[PDB]
């Protein structure tokens, strides 16, 4: 089974807001965009400014396999978790994310060479992060918690698509102070704008074979060679040989 | 695979996903407290997140168990 | 002061069955927007989900009868601190139908 | 039974971020990204800068043996733990993970010679339950609790692939001030970017 | 159309037709509740709304098992 | 029109029993807020918190107390 | 909106090319390895 | 996100009145430290670490007190 | 249209008991200061000051007895 | 007269032993009140409130020694 | 293997690795100032190297202490 | 034979088990502070071993009611 | 309102009639103004049958 998952986004900020105040003969007292009591002294302006821009893109993929017989259910679950280190990296403070994804299946074959299939899918990201600052998301992708349960039949050694999602959005604003937003030379110094795009697509498909011959290369054999070629091969200590023999081989 | 949840972990789960933060806040407060214990700045802020931590605890314990008793209540009558 | 905003969002789910076999389809993501002052330490996130479950049937006419309950939106949030994240993740409503069709 | 596991991991990280203040004759104060002014004249900016670079890799293999009498089920159990010390050795405890497997099995004689067996295995990694140090994951290598449960037939002294899992995955990030991370000499200041890459292969 | 109902059921249903709209205030104010788990105004009010649930289910139940005694001991005479 | 018990109309009497106590406590706190020290401010802000630490502390007790006599007669019907 | 078809015919390319496209052209990919080869093969080969 | 409880929107109160404060008295302290003997920098110093310290406590004494009103009711769920 | 409690009466009784003290202060200390090195000025500033002292204490010790009282008597309730 | 009962009873036994304290120690205050700075008055209210204080104490915790004492007899009716 | 520790242990740890030298800084300049104790440069570092240390193990029992209530209030609810 | 051991005995000494040398160290950090009974260090350790003892005993002794308070609840229904 | 409607043969009608109308309870008036600016209408309930 192959599970797919891709993102994309880019996102943009950018301008200024204003806010101040006057005491104009200890007298009257004058406030723009203040939400609260002002300290009279007067003369007293704050421009608030912000640049940003940004772009992400993310890819996943896995794919589960599991052998069966013919009418027999079975079960496949699988958990995993991951962790990303930050500056500071001596401070105990890893980040983590849990992925995990289970398949229960029950197969019989058609007489027409056909695989028909009773199917639960459930696979996800885990609902609960702890994530505090944004190194986190920008380190580890989310992906949805997904659920499906259906059957469906394929022809012998085809590949089908049980199910997908797809999301696309924009978003778009501004603000500006009503005259000065316009005056032809400064008129930007007065406005606030940001942007928002996202695509996101996920899809479920699966491809199911016939088992009729064992391995070759040889488990043990193939396993030779990556112990030797990672260099974890320690076979060649003359005390572990005297009961390694037993295992290794007859 | 998921967790199965009954009815007490949903009321749980409504103080766990209200407060979205507190729960990293408290520690990262005492990390940098712990660091500089002399700074009154970081103190008057500690005292804080860590009371509020001690009444969101609380809370949720003791309304958990109100509705155990109801649930016990109803139960018993069923013989 | 003068405000302007617009909005866009689309969804497409997709879902396999056979003939008057029930089928069922659920899922729900999280959403992440970084938050700009505060040394931008600032994240904000919101959730949306849906799920629908289904019922095929074929007609003579080769049309497709469908008994379909769809639930879908946004989770309701009072929690709402802030304008630029209002500003960034769109509200949508939360909805249920529940019908017959042909 | 053969367990394999290896682990591929590439990681960077670079550039720069800016905010900060400025004052003009306490007329007007200008915050750049910053909720609050320094009450400053145009001085003191802030800059923070990231560089680093990693690659990881890890190799794990493991092999239980179980005697069995032909249609007599047995049960295998085996759980283990492994400790790291660190630098900074004067005084910082011992990280440690444990790893734990079970196997129960039921062997069946075929006429033509195949043996066939009812199996349910479950091996893995313990979850740590929040935080752990950033060096005992360098040492110690994360692997999965994975859980089967199925029936298999096998010609005798062959092997066959009962499960498995692969994963593979990529990320890339660039934040940039929307004219200064243009500009073609000095854009390099003004921006800032981050790379992942991982593939992860398990088999039984 | 509408499903059969006995006369137990009449007697269940009325304390739901006079509690008007009190299962869905008491959903309400416990997510005004975990939202800030820390304001008096809106823990005195949980707290009244609470006991009134408590006590609307267990004199419910109550009622119930004693209509069914009393039946049970008529029936007991047929023979 | 909503549902209200016994229980909220012995709360409901003290609220409408403090009339302004409520928006007292929060103006005297950002007065006070406004100029840390000064004695008619700290004069004024100690009594207010001190009336409404009493008024919450008796409404809670008597509705606690309502709610076991009510509960000790349900109890007997069985 | 809804919008039902039937379906009677597989996928075209499989999922094995489209999802190695994708791989390839994300550079994700990692079959290059000399190590995980004697383990893949198993996957995609058989 | 900032997410702030009661308690936190309380303490908030005395950073948002206190608008300088905090400054202030950092800034008049190194003044000062370079020349200890200036009568006319002392004055100052005085005034505004008195009031600092009346800051503090006040701040902290209203969060506790609060803590306790609201544990109170709590305790009358059972 | 205020509304004042118990605490509230007993505080008051000081405020209403001191006709004009609090003005009679800031007037003694704004001539004062015009002329600090006057003996007759310094003299009239002391007396006051120390009455202003002396009400300022008896009135928050009340104050904090009775809430002290009213405390422990709700407690015997539950 | 009203009905009262035995609690009652034991509630008035205090005020009325206590004939006049109730009113000596209002008058107290109003005189205090007069003049703040007088040790003749202050020596004199220390101990009407002190008194006031005791009695009040007195009074709850008994009143609430028998309510437990009938209820633990009327619990075993049943 | 390291001694067990639980949260309550883990809590207070934290304060010690967080004044990394301050118990040896303290007894050092104790020793320095019983060498010559009419030397003002000694006096004036001695008074702030013994401040710091009664405000870190002050801090550090009144926190134990609240984590210990926490824990309380919410086991004697199990039963 | 071996000592026989029920549900209680397994699910009691869990904790026993789980708790690797707390039973002891609580011992001797008593005979330190004891042989020098105003050394702040020694204060600071003792407090939180005597803590983290009188949560684990009252975790135990609660579960185990709760477990018993089951099976008699279950055994009354065989009549 | 609650109401049942009957049509007569003179081609009058006949309705079986609940009325309940008000302001709820709630004496928000501390302040002048709150008096001033909302009318008081009395709580009022009437039960009957008319033609």
């Amino acid at each position: 089974l192959w599970i797919v998952d891709l993102n994309k986004s880019d996102l943009e900020r950018l301008g200024t807001s204003w806010s101040g105040s006057i005491t104009i003969g200890d007298k009257l007292g004058v406030s723009l965009n203040q939400s609260s009591i002002s300290t009279l002294d007067g003369s007293r302006f704050i421009a608030a400014v912000n640049a940003l821009e940004e772009k992400k893109q993310a890819t996943v993929v896995s794919r589960p396999v599991l052998l069966t017989q013919e009418n027999v259910p079975a079960i496949f679950d699988n958990n995993r978790t991951f962790y990303t280190k930050l500056i500071g990296e001596r401070n105990v403070a890893l980040e983590h994310v849990t992925y995990g994804t289970m398949i229960r299946v029950l197969p019989r074959f058609s007489a027409d060479g056909q695989i028909e299939m009773s199917l639960d899918i459930e696979d996800g990201n885990d609902k609960t992060p702890q994530s505090d600052t944004t190194t986190s998301v920008d380190a580890l992708p989310e992906v949805g918690r997904t659920l499906i349960s259906t059957i469906a039949r394929v022809p012998h050694g085809k590949s089908l698509l049980v199910g997908g999602y797809t999301r696309d959005a924009n978003t778009d604003t501004v603000q500006s102070i009503p005259f000065l937003g316009k005056l032809p030379l400064i008129g930007s110094l007065f406005r606030y704008s940001s942007k928002n795009k996202s695509n996101v697509v996920r899809v479920f498909m699966i491809e199911p074979k016939e088992i009729v011959d064992p391995l070759t290369p040889d488990a043990s054999e193939s396993v030779n060679n990556i112990l030797k070629q990672s260099g974890a091969w320690s076979g060649d200590d003359k005390l572990q040989k005297w009961v390694r023999v037993y295992l290794d081989r007859g | 695979a998921t967790p199965w949840s009954g009815y007490l972990d949903d009321v749980s789960a409504k103080f766990d996903t209200g407060v979205d933060n507190l729960q990293t806040q408290v520690t990262e407060a005492l990390d940098k407290l712990a660091a500089k214990p002399s700074d009154p700045a970081l103190l008057a802020a500690y005292q804080s997140k860590l009371s509020e931590y001690n009444l969101y605890r609380n809370a949720q314990s003791n309304t958990v168990k109100v509705f155990k008793d109801i649930d016990a209540a109803i139960i018993q009558n069923f013989r």
